[PDB]
């Protein structure tokens, strides 16, 4: 009994007659392009994607950007041109090339990063972290503005906030300085959040440090609602997330629900959905720079825990299931002695009646 | 630990500091035994868990050995994030 195959048959399109005349993968390496460019394809068969959860696969893109930089091509086609001509005519370039001296100026290449191709990696490392679903929940923005968060560790050591870095407790334990560039027209609201790491409710974050309103790059003169709190992470439970989030706003706003007490120390009164802030001031609100952090247990939370807190310290630790035994038999055939052993309820000897 | 005075200063001093994870906010040294269900020999087992720390911390030579098994990944970490606060301007 045979059923009739589905569409596409993979070698169906190669004509077996005369196979002299068919070109060759005279290369492994041909071979293993062509293969995963296969496996990349939407088959009608049961395959790998199928089962080990692609992530949703397709999903359709609520994106909340700040608008595409508007740029004429043909100005890029000729100046990369004429760049190139200029470039790779130089005779030093080629000697130098040759005899394999030749440095790249990692400085400049971070400049031409953060100019074009930079804001794009940045929404796929965001993704990886999942800075997007605990946040937004389905939406995507692409981070167009540059945000450099920095702590001082000393009088001259700065300890950059890459997205995707680990820093320590002990960086954190001070307030970070900001910056991005902005003529002075600009309303700016900017936010610090922790997205995990919330005992009573796990959908929900702490917000540590928020800033609103704030002419260009004026950090000083914007009007704070939560003063900077330390990351406050658990012995336990390793690796934090923490995200850095830039707004524009068109007219300035004031919000008294979001406002918080001065000192605020109470870790109910910080409760957070980034979801329920971006609904309430969505209009005037566009989301804009992006840049986050992972940090784990060290020292200094202890000291914060019980003199800000005034809490005990809670400490998690990793618990893996028991292993799983068949059920016991009557007369266990043909097993080594230690079988017995195995449904040990515990290790005493325990004389009955005795 | 502080208001113990049958430990001598410098032992009073050094097993709050490589214990600092089982130390209490009312700076109680805390002891934990499981294994026998006979209370007696949980007894004995935080007694000698505790005779080992005032030993190891009133014995001056001990180097506390480090492992590069388990530390190995720690100590790769650390240099890496150590090159990026190795940039230096003068901040805040």
């Amino acid at each position: 009994r045979r059923a009739a195959p589905l569409g596409p048959m993979p070698n169906e399109d190669i004509d077996v007659s005369d196979l002299e005349r068919l070109k060759k993968y005279r290369s492994f390496d041909r071979y293993r392009r062509r293969a995963e460019q296969e496996a990349r394809k939407p088959h009608w068969w049961r395959t790998y994607r199928e089962h080990f959860g692609e992530e949703s696969g397709p999903k359709d893109r609520v994106d909340i950007g700040l608008p595409p930089p508007k740029v004429s091509r043909t100005q890029q086609l000729l100046e990369r041109k004429q760049a190139l001509r200029e470039l790779r005519a130089n005779v030093e370039e080629e000697r130098a090339a040759r005899l394999q001296t030749a440095r790249i100026p990692l400085e400049a290449v971070r400049a031409e990063w953060e100019r074009t191709c930079g804001p794009y990696h940045k929404q796929r490392l965001a993704e990886y972290c999942g800075l997007y679903r605990d946040l937004f929940h389905g939406a995507t923005f692409v981070p167009r503005v540059p945000l450099h968060v920095a702590y001082a560790v000393g009088e001259d050591d700065l300890m950059p906030v890459y997205h995707g870095n680990e820093v320590t407790p002990t960086e954190a334990a001070q307030a970070p300085e900001v910056t991005y560039e902005a003529d002075e027209g600009s309303l700016w609201t900017l936010l610090l959040t922790n997205l995990d790491g919330h005992l009573l409710e796990p959908d929900a974050e702490y917000v540590h440090w928020l800033v609103t309103n704030i002419p260009g790059n004026r950090v000083t003169e914007g009007q704070e609602t939560c003063p900077y709190l330390p990351p406050f992470p658990a012995r336990g439970s390793g690796f934090h997330r923490f995200a850095f989030l830039l707004f524009k706003q068109d007219k300035r706003i004031d919000f008294s629900g979001d406002t918080r007490p001065s000192p605020c120390y109470q870790l109910a009164q910080r409760t957070f959905h980034t979801f329920d802030f971006y609904k309430k001031h969505q209009d005037a609100m566009t989301p804009a720079g992006l840049a986050f952090f992972q940090c784990r247990w060290d020292d200094s939370v202890t000291r914060v825990f019980h003199q800000l807190l005034d809490m005990r310290e809670p400490v998690f630790e990793f618990v893996r299931p028991p292993p799983y035994h068949p059920k016991q038999k009557r007369f266990p055939h043909r097993q080594p002695l230690r079988y017995l052993d195995r449904y040990r309820d515990s290790h005493e000897p325990t004389y009955g009646i005795y | 630990l502080a208001s113990a005075d049958w430990i001598a200063e410098p032992v009073r001093l050094k097993l709050a500091v490589k214990h600092k994870n089982r130390i209490n906010r009312s700076g109680e040294l805390i002891l934990t035994s499981e294994c026998s269900r006979y209370q007696f020999r949980n007894l004995a087992d935080c007694l000698q868990k505790l005779r080992d720390m005032i030993a190891e911390a009133s014995q001056p030579x001990x180097x506390x050995x480090x492992x590069x098994x388990x530390l190995r990944r720690s100590r790769i970490e650390n240099m890496n994030r150590e090159r990026l606060r190795k940039k230096r301007i003068s901040s805040a």
